[PDB]
Order: C-alpha cells, then sequence, then structure tokens
C-alpha cells in the first residue's frame, strides 16, 4: 500500500542535517553510506551535505561511515540491517531488546562490520500494538510510546552508553532514525 | 621502523603493534598487545581484550573468523602524513 516504505533523517548531534530520505516501495534495499552523489532512488548518500555548525569532531567521524548500510525491507515487511562499513553501527531496536532478553530502550545493539542482522519484525510489531491497546481500553472499561514500536535509530561509528562517553544518541557525531510506514499505517488503524 | 601500530573495538578494545616481517603463516603471531606485551595471529588478537563489555551494549554478528572487517590502524594515525600509507600495507596483509 503505502508510497515509501521508510523515511529516513540524518542528524549530527542534535541536529538534523540535509532533508529528510524518502524509500519507494519499489526499492525494498536502501544503501546509506558516506560517499556524494546526491541522486535520491535506492541510495541516501550524506558525504556531500552541508552544515553550518559542523566540528572537527563530526569531520573526522564522518570519514569511518565510508560504504555504511543497507537497510532491507523483506517480505511481510520485516526490516534487516546489513553492515557494509569497515566500523560498527549501532542500533535502537525493540526486536533486539526482547530477542536478548533486555527491557525495552535499555540496550544499544552493536552490528558488526559485514554482519547481516534482523532488526524489525512486523507481525510481533502488530501484535504487542493491538494488544497493549486492547488492554489499556479494556482496563479502563504509550501512543508516544506505541509509535516508538514503529521507528529504529542507528549510529554509524560510536555508541551511546551510560557505559560510554555520551549518554544519548543525539550526542553522537552522525546517526539517522527511521520510520517505518507500514508499521505507522498499521497503529494509525489501531488507534482508531 | 616497519611495524606500525593497530587496534581492534570487538568485545572490547585492544591496541598493538603490528610487524609485518613476522606474519609468514596464517597461524603466525605478528602482533603484540601493548598491555600485556603478547604475541598474537591476527584471529587471535581480534578475540583479545583487557576490557570487558558493558553488557548494557549487545554485541550482534561477531566472528572472529572475520578479523579482517575489523582490524584497523590505531587512531593515533588519524589526520596524519601516515594515515593512507599504512592502510594498504595493512589492506595486503589481509590479502594472504
Ligand atoms: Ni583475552
Ligand atoms: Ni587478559
Amino acid at each position: 500500500a503505502p508510497e515509501y516504505w521508510c523515511s529516513i533523517a540524518y542528524f549530527e548531534m542534535d541536529v538534523q542535517v540535509g532533508e529528510t530520505f524518502k524509500v519507494p516501495s519499489s526499492c525494498p534495499i536502501v544503501t546509506v553510506d558516506g560517499y556524494v552523489d546526491p541522486s535520491g532512488g535506492d541510495r541516501f548518500c550524506l558525504g556531500q551535505l552541508s552544515n553550518v555548525h559542523r566540528t572537527e569532531a563530526i569531520e573526522r567521524a564522518r570519514l569511518h561511515i565510508g560504504k555504511g548500510v543497507q537497510l532491507e525491507c523483506k517480505g511481510e515487511g520485516d526490516v534487516w540491517v546489513r553492515c557494509l562499513s569497515d566500523h560498527a553501527v549501532f542500533v535502537q531496536s525493540y526486536y533486539l531488546d526482547r530477542e536478548a532478553g533486555r527491557a525495552p530502550g535499555d540496550a544499544v545493539h552493536k552490528i558488526y562490520p559485514s554482519a547481516y542482522i534482523k532488526v524489525f519484525d512486523l507481525r510481533q510489531c502488530h501484535r504487542q500494538m493491538q494488544q497493549q491497546a486492547a488492554t489499556a481500553q479494556a482496563a479502563a472499561a504509550g501512543v508516544d510510546d506505541l509509535r516508538r514500536l514503529c521507528i529504529l535509530r542507528m549510529s554509524f561509528v560510536k555508541g551511546w552508553g551510560p557505559d560510554y562517553p555520551r549518554q544519548s544518541i543525539k550526542e553522537t557525531p552522525c546517526w539517522i532514525e527511521i520510520h517505518l510506514h507500514r508499521a505507522l499505517q498499521l497503529l494509525d488503524e489501531v488507534l482508531h | 621502523g616497519s611495524a606500525f601500530e593497530v587496534e581492534h573495538e570487538c568485545l572490547g578494545k585492544c591496541q598493538g603493534l603490528f610487524a609485518p616481517q613476522f606474519y609468514v603463516q596464517p597461524d603466525a603471531p605478528c602482533i603484540q598487545c601493548l598491555e600485556c606485551c603478547g604475541m598474537f595471529a591476527p584471529q587471535t588478537f581480534v578475540m583479545h581484550s583487557h576490557r570487558s563489555p558493558d553488557k548494557r551494549t549487545c554485541h550482534w554478528g561477531f566472528e572472529s573468523a572475520k578479523w579482517h572487517c575489523y582490524l584497523h590502524v590505531n587512531q593515533k594515525y588519524l589526520g596524519t602524513p601516515e594515515e593512507k600509507k599504512l592502510k594498504i600495507i595493512l589492506e595486503e596483509m589481509k590479502e594472504k
């Protein structure tokens, strides 16, 4: 159904850099890297982007983005990441929180170079969604929270931990937030 | 003179000195932990760390077999003359 299967916003620390990259439903695999072709379509390059508030440190980091990552939408809306870069990437995924037995949002998931890891399951998201809503309703008789089930965030190069010099992802020199549109349509139906 | 420093960031971190002279067989100890002074084969170096993971971090997809993807030059050599030279030598050492 949806026109774009996700859309991706690039940030350097707490400032969005560049425009939001929308990914057409006919481009199930989208590469996000450190090079410079501005085309659009199935590749979102970050090498070329300007930022008036850029620092030496952010510049340094941008060098390691390199081949970056692929984000692949598999069949029934499941999302995989493949880390083409030669530096690891760090991810926020409730699915990975679950798979590893951690409380939601209470871990960061380092993905290692060459790795190909599954970071979201549409059916699970939809189930968790239906279920939490149906219960909270019937108890009476996390909208901002349910929303977060349909979103991944990832930092190239540097992780953020308690546990790390930097505490949140907006303190990392170059990261992205990825809104998954089928998940968001489903939650829209659920909320009605 | 000919050995250069290297590093990895898997399941921890470790810095070492790589001597291309000694890398004569796949299993040849050519890298020394700058902390413990032990000599490691590349694959075993990639498994060698004195720090333990935060256990707030979860590590996905790691394999020592893929050491070639994880081993880099020391950040000391960054934004320096020698960055670009050492990478090709390192890349050459990955081919073998
Ligand atoms: Ni060890
Ligand atoms: Ni030790």
